[PDB]
């Protein structure tokens, strides 16, 4: 038993989102399946499960968005969430729970999938432009980065001269601008290195993009 | 519909006795089939604790747990690093399958020194510039506890507009880190004499600038 989650990790308002469950070593005919989220930095919050005999209960509050269903033969339990706003961005994980039920109910999590990030946002899927970065204009050590500019969605991946360097870099998580792209920075910090060479390898892998940027430490 | 309420905060030294309070109703925590969880940084939750008391295999024996009424408490005995991380309770309520998580707990292990932020600013690009666009990026690191404070200044005035700056984050080395990023077009950068980004940690400010004209 693992859980595997999938679908969209980005989804307009008011859309309805769809993911799936499977990853399973065992049948659903004998274990019940719920779904978790967690907004960003909020706690976690259930929003519903299928038992063996494919009787739903749902979150009170969410109920009239939520559905879930399952096909026992691919193994196979469905969440979709309709009229979407940015309060349903969350990681979304999948889960078998233990439902039982003096007349006291009993639930725990068993087993927790790895969730997927999914961002409910206007912005759709946007490749980033990476520029060169160099705090030389503001000293025997040069600090050099790449500016991965307004990108969507998340995750991006930052190297160094194809990952031969790692020593002194310093990747940052990412910004929300204004603009309703995100921005990170990646930094190396070089105590030379004359004809030295230094190259942020970005990869955005929504947009199936990767981009090489050379970056001049002169000084 | 109901609420299991936790401390939003706790902290202790390396092996110091810490303990987490889940506090419900008669509906939920009263009846006494309370779990709890533990959501380490980057990873997914893991189950501690099932049925009030049982404790999941392979998790350590010094995280126990009990309840007395509508509160659910959990215990750690010799806190450890690797338990720095948020917990969560939960009950069902009413019915097996309509679960309440509680808000949430995050635990710190206190030890770290105190170290001020290194900070990096950089101007904008001629690249980006190019394209009628300049973005200042300052990069905040090394920094604990924390907590960094960004002003941005042109000319000696503060700049509000069209800033963004992110919380602390924990770093591999368990020091933290932050950025921060002013948006502006290529003219109003270059029509100030210098920039400055001005990072305060527990009272101590950290400033770096910018000369338009000599980047």
């Amino acid at each position: 038993v693992q859980l595997r989650e999938s679908g969209p990790s980005l989804v307009q308002p008011s859309q309805t989102l769809s993911l799936t469950c499977t990853a399973s070593g065992f049948s659903l005919s004998d274990k019940a399946v719920g779904w978790v989220r967690q907004a960003p930095g909020k706690a976690l919050e259930w929003l519903g499960s299928i038992d063996t005999g494919g009787s739903t209960g749902y979150n009170p509050g969410l109920k009239s968005r939520l559905s879930i269903t399952k096909d026992n033969s691919k193994s196979q339990v469905s969440l979709s969430v309709s009229s979407v706003t940015t309060e349903d961005s969350a990681t979304y994980y999948c889960t078998t729970v233990h439902q039982e039920t003096i007349h006291s109910y009993e639930f725990h999590v068993d087993a927790w999938g790895r969730g997927l990030l999914v961002t409910v946002s206007s912005a759709s899927t946007t490749a980033p432009k990476v520029y060169p970065l160099s705090s030389c204009c503001g000293s025997s050590t040069v600090t050099l980065g790449c500016l991965v500019s307004s990108y969507m969605p998340e995750p991006v991946t930052v190297t160094w001269n194809s990952g031969a360097l790692k020593s002194g870099v310093h990747t940052f998580p990412a910004v929300l601008q204004s603009s309703g792209l995100y921005s990170l920075s990646s930094m190396v910090t070089v105590p030379g290195s004359g004809t030295q060479t230094f190259t942020c390898n970005v990869a955005h892998p929504a947009s199936s993009t990767k981009v090489d940027k050379a970056v001049d430490p002169r000084c | 519909q109901g609420v299991l309420t936790q401390p939003s905060s706790v902290s202790g030294s390396l092996g110091q006795r810490v303990s987490i309070t889940c506090s419900g109703s008669s509906s939920n925590v009263g009846r006494g089939y309370v779990s709890w969880y533990q959501m380490t940084p980057g990873s997914a939750p893991r189950t501690l604790i099932y049925g009030d008391t049982n404790r999941a295999s392979g998790v350590p024996d010094r995280f126990s747990a009990s309840r007395s009424g509508n509160t659910a408490t959990l215990t750690i005995s010799s806190l450890q690093a690797e338990d720095e991380a948020d917990y969560f309770c939960a009950s069902a309520e009413g019915s097996s399958s309509n679960a309440v998580f509680g808000s949430g707990t995050t635990l710190t292990v206190l030890g770290q020194p105190k170290s001020p932020p290194s900070v990096t600013l950089f101007p904008p690009s001629t690249e980006e510039l190019n394209g009628n666009k300049a973005t200042l990026v300052c990069l905040i690191s090394d920094f604990y506890p924390g907590s960094v404070t960004v002003v941005w200044k042109a000319d000696g005035s503060t700049i509000t507009r069209n800033v963004e700056t992110t919380r602390a984050s924990k770093q591999s080395n368990s020091k933290y880190a932050a950025s921060s990023y002013l948006s502006l077009t290529s003219s109003d950068w270059k029509s100030k004499g210098s920039y400055s980004c001005e990072v305060t940690h527990e009272g101590s400010t950290v400033t770096k600038t910018v000369k338009p004209s000599e980047c």
